[PDB]
Order: C-alpha cells, then structure tokens, then sequence
RNA sequence: AGCCAGGAUGUUGGCUUAGAAGCAGCCAUCAUUUAAAGAAAGCGUAAUAGCUCACUGGUCGAGUCGGCCUGCGCGGAAGA
C-alpha cells in the first residue's frame, strides 16, 4: 500500500511544468470516473523510489490531496528521455 | 556491414540532427544500451560494437540492434576543387538523438551484460548509458 | 589406513576406473548395502558420529567419480 | 553472517541447556585440530556432556539467566562450554586430561553451586 | 614504469595513491605493475 | 581496520599423466566433524611439502560499506 501526498496546481502549461521539475517536483493528473480531471504535483524522489517496485504499477494507491484520499491506479507514465526521472503521470480513479 | 539493400535515391541532403529520440525504451530484451549524447553512428562503428559485445557474451543469449545506417554520406576525393557536382557515396550512417536505445540484450545475467555493453560503448563515438526494461 | 573410498566404490560397482566426466557419464551402480559396508570400513576411518553421516560422505565420493546409487 | 533471529534462537538454546545442566566447565578451545575435537565430542557424547563454541556476547545473554552470572569474566578469550546435563562433573575430569594430553589451550574457569571455580581448584570437581 | 593517461588496479596488491598532483599505482608484489598517469 | 588462533575428515574426489596430492588440463564440486574451513582465491614443488586467502572464535569499542543524482576541481595537455 503506497501513499502519495500532492498539492493541486495553481498554474499549468509549459513554463509552469519546467519550473516545477527544476524545483524537484513534477506534474501529474488524475482522471476517470464521474468527476472532473484533477491536476496535481508530486515530490519527485518519493514517487521515483516507489515506482521502482512492480507493485506500484499493478496496485491501487492512495493520493492525499487537501487531506482527502483518492484511490487510483497508475495508467501511463512519461519518463525523461535519457535521465532516471519522471516527466509526468496519469492516474485513473479506481 | 549494414546498409540499405536498395534505395529510392543515391545521394542525400546533409540535414540537421535535432530533438529527442523515438523508442527510448527497451521493447525486446531485458537490458539495453541507450545513447545519452548526440551524433552519427557509421556502419563500421555499429559492426565493431556488435562484435565486441558478441565476444564478451561468448555467443550466448540474444542481441538486437535497434539502429540502422540508412543515410548515405558523400566525400569529394583528394585534390579536387569545390563544385563540379556532389561527391560520391563513401559510407552510411545512422543519426542518433539523446535517448535512443542502440542495442538490446537478454538471456544473460545483469553483470555480464553490463561488462559487455561497457566493452561495446568503448567503440562508439557518443556518450552512452546502461538501461533496463521497466513494467509500463 | 583403510583403502580409499574411491577404490572400494570401484570394486563395489564392479568397475576398474571411475568416470572421466562425473555426473555426466554414469559408470556403474551400488546399492545402499554396499554404501553402508564401505562406509563401515570408512567408519573405521571417518569423522562421523552416525552411519548416515559416513554413508553420505561415501555418497559424495560416489557422485564425484560418477557412480550412481541403485 | 547471522540474522538477529538466528542469534535469538541460539541464545534461547544455550539458555535452555543452561537451565537443565548441573555443572558447566568453560575452557579455551584454541590451537586444536578438529579431529581432537571430534574425539572430545565423542568422549563428550559418551559422558552425557553438551559441548559448544559460541560468541561470548551471546554467552553472557544465555548466562544472564541464572545462576551463571559469575562466568561473565571467563568469557574473555575464545570460549568452549561443557554442560553436564545428566550427572555432575566428568567434564571437569575430561577437560583436564585433554588439556594435559594435548598440552593445548587453557581450561580457564568453571561453575557449580551457583559459584565460580578458578582454574587450579576445579580439581575439586 | 608505464606512463599513460589511464591508470588502473591490475590486482588486489595494487594501491592507487596521489603524490604531488600525480596519480600513481604502487604494487608491493610486482614492480612490473608500477604505473603513472600522464 | 589491525592483531592472536584455527583454516579439519573422506581424500592423493574421479579422469589424465612419469607425476597432477585444492593449485597443467577435463568432469563433478558432494558429504562429514564444525565456531568456522572452497573437492580451494594466489604463491610454491619433479609430484608432495610449505606460505597465504575465502570462513570463523578472541581482542578492540563506534560508526562503517557502495551506489544514485548533481556542483566545483585533478590528470589527459608538446614547437619553433
Ligand atoms: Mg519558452
Ligand atoms: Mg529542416
Ligand atoms: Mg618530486
Ligand atoms: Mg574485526
Ligand atoms: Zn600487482
């Protein structure tokens, strides 16, 4: 059972995202279900260590946003081309 | 020595090599040798690298080459002025962008593959790194 | 001392020489009774506290030269 | 190397044999071939004697469980312990004839009655 | 004394040590094995 | 990390060889007594012997091991 803490994004787009990644966080998004897609950011190193284990991709995780829990599955992950980093992540509401 | 069996055209424009790679991932084997730098692999270089890592694994496991030298490169010979038409085709290259996976390998332990890819990397003009297959 | 485990396993399996490629080429067979007699002579020569221990060291000397237990 | 659990199991074993044994002789095991030790384990299985070579830090954890707390000072130097579970003594007679015949090691200090018996006076036992 | 740009450990006996702005390899066993970066 | 000590039986494992006894090579790499000791990591012998390692008991008494991502450096670097 993996736990991920996240804040919603006050901004969006290219600039926002590159600043985000240079601050050592990275964008992600949660969609699926009845609700509206929720844009979030994550702490890079936490997620980077968590996704090293197979379970991460096969299992239901919990994302804590504003104290509220959402159960998700990892759908699609974009990785930086030559570096050991993550560009971005899709979580579908489980 | 790799080279297109036939082509629609004999000579080519120099072009530019920009952007990132497609196929930054290991689609076949367990391990792969990915290019972090930027540049050209001549056919010869791909051959030599392949040979090195074939020697190192003693013809066990399986090896793929995910790059191919499809672009022709021309040279004017010695003692020739400029102009009077484009030079003749000397050799072929592959254009390599950061992130491209050059070789892939499996049916061997991790260590041996690291060693092998090191040996092969020695024969290539661009900076490289070792990578592994990931779920998703 | 008592004659080597190898010699007793060579006269037990009815052979002369053991295998050139042990565990690949199987050069003969010895029943557990032969293992126990040979490991009783070798018991007079072994470090074992039990029959099973010495019969196991003679089992090892039986596998190293390529002779099966049957 | 050993897992912590392995060492917990071993401390529980040396403590369990320490609770059922009348006399315990602590003796240096050093400078001895394992054939002389196979012979002392045979002569030790003969007399009902329980022989072991363990870590000394582990030996103070099996000793701390009463009434062996005197032997903590005989655990300086490599330690081979003899527990006689059935009958008392007879490890104290064998360890001296072993130390004399071999002329190896030490045989430092014993324990009986809840007390420590020094190297020279184990001739009592 | 092999003078070259790449210096390595050829065994367990070999020891790499930096003297006076120079990387050196000293072997207690095999003086053949003695290297200097440069 | 150093230092003290052990590093054992089958057995000189089988094949080969004039010899191959952990230590030319080929094959197996089992089991025993064990705190621990590879059918042996290197030296050594005509083959042994012998030196030493893997491993462990002791002493000592508090931090240590090797990767990840990076910043700045060192060598690589010789001409009138
Ligand atoms: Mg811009
Ligand atoms: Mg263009
Ligand atoms: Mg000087
Ligand atoms: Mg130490
Ligand atoms: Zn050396």
């Amino acid at each position: 059972m993996f736990t991920i803490n996240a804040e919603v994004r006050k901004e969006q787009g290219k600039g926002a995202s590159r600043r985000l990644r240079a601050a050592n966080k990275f964008p992600a998004i949660i969609y699926g279900g009845k609700e509206a897609p929720l844009a979030i950011e994550l702490d890079h190193d936490k997620v980077m260590n968590m996704q090293a284990k197979a379970e991460f991709y096969s299992e239901v995780l919990t994302i804590v946003v504003d104290g509220k829990e959402i159960k998700v599955k990892a759908q699609d992950v974009q990785r930086h081309p030559y570096k050991p980093k993550l560009q971005h992540i899709d979580f579908v509401r489980a | 020595m790799l080279q297109p069996k036939r082509t629609k055209f004999r000579k080519m424009h120099k072009g530019r090599n920009r952007g990132l790679a497609q196929g930054t991932d290991v689609s076949f084997g367990s391990f792969g040798l990915k290019a972090v730098g930027r540049g050209r692999l001549t056919a010869r270089q791909i051959e030599a690298a392949r040979r090195a890592m074939t020697r190192a694994v003693k013809r066990q496991g399986k090896i793929w080459i995910r790059v191919f030298p499809d672009k022709p490169i021309t040279e004017k010979p010695l003692a020739v002025r400029m102009g009077k038409g484009k030079g003749n085709v000397e050799y072929w290259v592959a254009l390599i962008q950061p992130g491209k996976v050059l070789y892939e390998m499996d049916g061997v332990p991790e260590e041996l593959a690291r060693e092998a890819f090191k040996l092969a990397a020695a024969k290539l003009p661009i900076k490289t790194t070792f990578v592994t297959k990931t779920v998703m | 001392k008592t004659p080597p485990a190898a010699v007793l396993l060579k006269k037990a399996a009815g052979i002369k020489s053991g295998s050139g490629k042990p565990n690949k080429d199987k050069v003969g067979k010895i029943s557990r009774a032969q293992l126990q007699e040979i490991a009783q002579t070798k018991a007079a020569d072994m470090t074992g506290a039990d029959i099973e221990a010495m019969t196991r060291s003679i089992e090892g000397t039986a596998r190293s030269m390529g002779l099966v237990v049957e | 190397a050993l897992n912590l659990q392995d060492k917990q199991a071993i401390v529980a074993e040396v403590s369990e044999v320490a609770k059922g044994a009348l006399s315990a002789v602590v003796a240096d095991s050093r400078g001895v071939t394992v054939d002389k030790m196979t012979e002392l384990r045979k002569a030790g299985r003969e007399a009902g004697v329980y022989m072991r070579v363990v870590r000394n830090t582990l030996l103070r954890r099996a000793v701390e469980g009463t009434p062996f707390e005197c032997l903590k000072d005989a655990f300086v130097g490599p330690t081979l312990i003899a527990y006689v579970t059935e009958h008392p003594g007879a490890a104290a007679r064998l360890f001296k004839e072993f130390a004399k015949a071999n002329a190896k090691f030490e045989v430092k200090a014993a324990a009986f009655e809840g007390e420590l018996i020094p190297a020279s006076q184990i001739d009592r036992l | 004394m092999k003078v070259r740009a790449s210096v390595k450990k050829l065994c367990r006996n070999c020891k790499i040590v930096k003297r006076d702005g120079v990387i050196r390899v000293i072997c207690s066993a095999e003086p053949k094995h003695k290297q200097r970066q440069g």
